[PDB]
């Protein structure tokens, strides 16, 4: 369990990153 | 007097565990400061001695936290005060020592020497 | 309007129909949430109390539910006496249900009516009633009033005692009646009497429900009233080792868990010894797992230092380390790891290898099963071995080796956790990264498409540990990774996260290729500009890697190419700035990197302008233009240091890692400024005893290790070349100008705040006073602001004080310099300033909002709101002033 894992602990999804995920995920 | 016995026991627990790592010393001081504050909130006649010893342990905790800062690991030209913590710590210990010396009625020379 | 809505739901409670009347009653909490005004909450609560007094019991229950849901708003009614009196009037009802509802009202209102004696008397009288609902409500009201009033508690303690040993009271009502003694945490003698009653009560009623409830209320009393704890712990251990029921032992276990979580420092060595002895001779794994959970909670605290050779705790941890139960094994491994990293005695050298091999056995047991309960023990084991590697460095090689051997023979969902563990270990010990690169790369190769759901997470985690492990660049492995993503994953989010990790760890050519592969995958042009800017930044940092050594011409070429790409990137980055979530930190960080690289290029140009542009015809001084050139370079680098500092102060939402990165850049430009000063400008005045006490170099990242190594090397070179040469020296320019190369050789790391916005907080700062004020009057700035915490409010830092600075600049200087440190109490603050405007004309005033955190660090985060003030003169005062002047 890395304390500084970015991909992990994705409960705190931002606004820009969430939209980026929605845009680059289903493609 | 269970409360007086607990206060003495917590103080000697702080005194007798002064050989730990800085993190453990900070944890012990935080625990004992919390216990002394709550004891002052419970036993009214021991409230003054409780927060007196709590302010002393807060002084020691601030000293320990200031002596374990990241600024000692960098050189003097690379030191930066915009993320400093020890400068506020020394001022806080000064304020707490003055508060300890002058807002407590039952002080004597045998306490004033440790305060100074 | 607030009062309009109040009348709108007020007209419904004289409807006569019970449905619209309960409608009207239960709409009240929404009104309280919308309009928290004390003069209006007061009227609403008074008419709620009136309809409580006149309504039926269902309306009274609705009023009770509203009162329970509005407990924080009923402290601001201030007409307490008549409100409580008109509720209390129907304690005299012959209906026991109405009496019960009123007792629940009084218990609900106990926060705002402590020491209210008729309420105490009503609770005491209703405790002896013959109706079960009234007695239960009286118990609830007594539990509430005992928490809020000690004068109620001292008599009700005796009353509850006498009606517990009263055998007319049934057993279930006794069970409901025991936890009143939990709130006896007011006086020491009160808690002592409660403990004596509980001690008689446990042995008097040895029922399992009675002993559960009595032991739990005894421990809540002992935790709240702190002078009860060692005897409570020894009582719990005695009941854990002697009482044969599994439920009693289970409460003793979870209760000692609570007491170890709350006050681990008060545990004596005898208590830990007794708990260990309990864990040795138990035959049940369900109890042993709980006891080891308590001991593992105790192991991570200072109770081990109070406990301390090979003791019963060590033997118990070794025994439970090799157990068929995975939870018991995880707890024993946790105890062993905490003991190992706690101290450095001679006895733990034997059990260090025991901890390592127990960790390896737990890995080989918890990896191939994919159980939901197996992943928790796997996380515990991997966190324990991360702690073992970080706390004690030398044995980390075996930990890394067993992780690498376990990776090739484990299921996919376990591989993400081991990749996280391996990345956490490898960022702290960099020598282990390069030795494990081949096996990890083979593991990346053998993926192909042999997963469908965990494939993405495994790919990003395994690429992350490739990037952390490879301190240098990639030549063929980059192509193999690119081919693996192109064949396997068309999901561009995995590519983006892998490129994000690559730019985090400094592998910028890989990030550049992945960002080129992603420009056609986005929908919004904003993300296209963001990805193009990221591609250009990665390309520029890759162009910076062409610095081989000592070649200042190739240095100028590489810095110029990197600058070209890098502010092409900032050209494409500010196009991605949005009104909602702007790219403020990214723009400032990239602008500061541009300014630092340009200052580096200018300093190398001054290196070349030593030998070129020879000194003037002059018989410091007699050095030519180069003295002023290094003076300007020092000023620029010090300005860069101050700008990195103000970026640090303006971030406030970053990690420790991003703040450390900004501090590293600031220290870099500070190092260059000091290297200019100490050996060009004034070597005599400078070069004091600047010996950095390099003790425990607790650098969290490999990038930080490289930066401090470069800093130490450059500082040692500066100190060794302080006064050995004249200030116009070829060695001075060479050592400084190679310090530039050493600083730029390590690649830049883009941290998490550059990519992910966590702890989004700001100040609304809605001030209330071009406004015009008379010359003789003084303007009053009634400034108020509300903070806006996003998701996690205190993930990294929390606001302690909001320091507001306001100053007035005439002729839209800075004469009304004012400062007030206000404390927000409900995430909202308000303070009022007094500004004087003697000079007539337009006065531009500005207000700042600095935030001081819990540690005392000032963060300049708030908006700089400006309003213009005009100082118009009274016609009578103007005429009087002109008459007096003329």
């Amino acid at each position: 369990x890395x304390x500084x894992x970015w991909x992990x602990x994705x409960x705190x999804x931002x606004x820009x990153x969430x939209x980026x995920x929605x845009x680059x995920x289903x493609x | 007097d269970p409360s007086q016995q607990f206060l003495q026991q917590s103080l000697e627990r702080v005194y007798s565990l002064q050989h730990l790592d800085p993190q453990g010393a900070q944890e012990l001081l935080e625990f004992t400061i919390r216990d002394l504050q709550r004891l002052g909130e419970l036993q009214s006649e021991l409230a003054g001695v409780a927060d007196f010893s709590a302010t002393y342990l807060r002084c020691q905790l601030l000293l320990i936290k200031a002596l374990q800062e990241k600024l000692w690991n960098v050189a003097a030209p690379l030191y930066l005060k915009q993320s400093d913590l020890a400068s506020a710590a020394a001022k806080q210990i000064m304020e707490e020592t003055y508060k300890m010396e002058f807002m407590y009625s039952g002080v004597e020379n045998k306490q004033v020497v440790i305060i100074h | 309007d607030a009062n309009s809505a109040l009348m709108e739901l007020d007209k419904g409670l004289r409807s006569g129909k019970l449905g619209e009347q309960c409608e009207a009653v239960v709409r009240f909490p929404r009104l309280f949430q919308k309009y928290p005004f004390p003069i209006l909450i007061n009227s609403a609560f008074l008419k709620l109390a009136d309809v409580f007094r006149v309504g039926n019991n269902f309306l009274r229950l609705c009023v009770l539910k509203v009162t329970q849901q509005s407990e924080k708003h009923l402290e601001k009614i201030l007409n307490v006496d008549e409100f409580v009196k008109r509720i209390f009037s129907v304690i005299h009802s012959n209906d026991p249900v109405a009496r019960a509802i009123t007792l629940r009202m009084l218990g609900s209102l106990a926060s705002i009516i402590p020491e209210r004696k008729n309420a105490h008397h009503s609770i005491r009288q209703s405790l002896d009633s013959h109706d079960n609902v009234e007695v239960e409500a009286a118990v609830f009201a007594a539990a509430n009033f005992s928490a809020q009033s000690k004068d109620f508690a001292v008599g009700i303690c005796n009353k509850i005692s006498e009606m517990i040993q009263g055998l007319a009271t049934p057993v279930d009502l006794k069970l409901k009646l025991i936890p009143i003694l939990q709130h006896m945490h007011h006086d020491a003698i009160l808690a002592s009497s409660a403990r004596q009653l509980l001690q008689q009560l446990v042995t008097s009623y040895p029922s399992t429900k009675m002993v559960i409830v009595s032991l739990h209320t005894f421990t809540l009393l002992a935790a709240s009233s702190l002078v009860d704890t060692p005897k409570q712990i020894q009582l719990l251990l005695q009941y854990l080792k002697n009482d044969p029921r599994k439920a009693v032992k289970r409460l003793a276990i979870q209760d000692l868990k609570l007491l170890a979580n709350k006050t681990p420092h008060t545990w004596s060595r005898e208590n830990i010894q007794a708990l260990c002895e309990c864990a040795l001779q138990t035959p049940y794994d369900s109890l042993k797992l709980g006891m080891l959970s308590v001991l593992s909670t105790l192991s991570g605290t200072i109770a081990i230092k109070h406990y301390f050779r090979s003791s019963d705790l060590v033997k118990l941890a070794q025994e439970c380390c090799y157990h068929n139960n995975r939870g018991i094994a995880a707890h024993g491994v946790r105890v062993l790891t905490n003991i190992t990293v706690s101290c450095q005695e001679k006895d733990l050298l034997a059990l260090e290898q025991d901890a390592v091999f127990g960790l390896e056995s737990l890995l080989v047991l918890c990896s191939q099963d994919d159980s939901p309960g197996a992943q928790a023990t796997l996380k515990i084991a991997l966190n324990c071995m991360v702690k073992l590697a970080k706390g004690r460095p030398h044995l980390s090689q075996s930990v890394v080796e067993t992780l690498l051997t376990q990776l090739h023979s484990a299921q996919d969902a376990a591989r993400i956790l081991m990749c996280h563990c391996l990345a956490a270990i490898a960022m702290q010990l960099p020598v282990l990264g390069d030795g494990m690169l081949g096996d990890l790369m083979e593991l990346y190769k053998v993926i192909g498409r042999s997963a469908t759901d965990k494939q993405q997470e495994l790919l990003v985690s395994l690429a992350t540990v490739i990037f952390v492990a490879s301190q240098k660049a990639l030549s063929v492995e980059s192509k193999a990774v690119i081919k693996q993503q192109l064949e396997s994953v068309s999901n561009g989010w995995t590519v983006y996260r892998i490129a994000r990790q690559a730019s985090r760890m400094g592998n910028h050519d890989m990030a550049k290729e992945l960002y080129q592969s992603l420009l056609t995958q986005v929908a919004s042009e904003h993300f296209y500009f963001w990805l193009n800017s990221l591609k250009e930044f990665s390309h520029a940092e890759q162009c910076l890697t062409g610095l081989q050594e000592e070649n200042y011409s190739s240095a100028l070429s590489c810095i110029a190419e990197s600058l070209k790409f890098y502010h092409k990137g900032i050209a494409s980055l500010t196009a991605a700035s949005t009104p909602l979530n702007p790219l403020s930190f990214q723009c400032e960080f990239v602008k500061l990197r541009i300014d630092l690289l340009q200052a580096f290029s200018q300093l190398i140009c001054t290196c070349n302008s030593l030998k070129t542009s020879p000194p003037p015809a002059i018989a410091l001084q007699r050095c030519g233009r180069i003295s002023n050139q290094m003076k300007q370079s020092m000023e620029e680098f010090r300005s860069l240091a101050s700008r990195y500092g103000d970026l640090y102060q303006a971030s406030f939402d970053a990690d420790s890692a991003t703040l450390r990165n900004v501090e590293l850049q600031q220290q870099s430009c500070l190092l260059i400024s000091h290297a200019i000063e100490a050996l060009i400008l004034d070597p005599e005045s400078a070069s004091f005893q600047e010996y950095g006490s390099t003790g425990t170099a607790h650098a969290d990242s490999e990038y930080e290790r490289r930066m401090m190594s470069v800093y130490n090397h450059v500082l040692e070179e500066v100190e060794s070349l302080n006064r050995k040469y004249t200030p116009v020296s070829y060695m001075h320019t060479a050592c400084l100008c190679n310090a530039i190369i050493a600083l730029l050789k390590v690649p830049l790391s883009f941290q998490r705040y550059f990519f992910q916005k966590l702890q989004s907080t700001s100040i609304k700062l809605a001030l209330s006073p071009p406004i015009a004020v008379q010359n003789n009057q003084q303007l009053a700035l009634k400034v108020e602001g509300v903070v806006q915490h996003g998701s996690k409010p205190g993930l990294f830092r929390k606001i302690q004080s909001v320091c507001l600075n306001v100053s007035s600049t005439l002729q839209s200087n800075m004469t009304n310099e004012m400062e007030q440190r206000v404390e927000p109490h409900n995430d909202y603050f308000s303070t009022q300033f007094l500004l004087n405007f003697a000079i007539l004309g337009t006065h531009n005033i500005t207000v700042e909002s600095s935030v001081k955190d819990a540690n005392g660090i000032v963060w300049k985060t708030g908006p700089r709101t400006t309003i213009f003030v005009k100082s118009l003169e009274d016609p009578y005062s103007q005429q009087i002033r002109l008459q007096q002047q003329q």
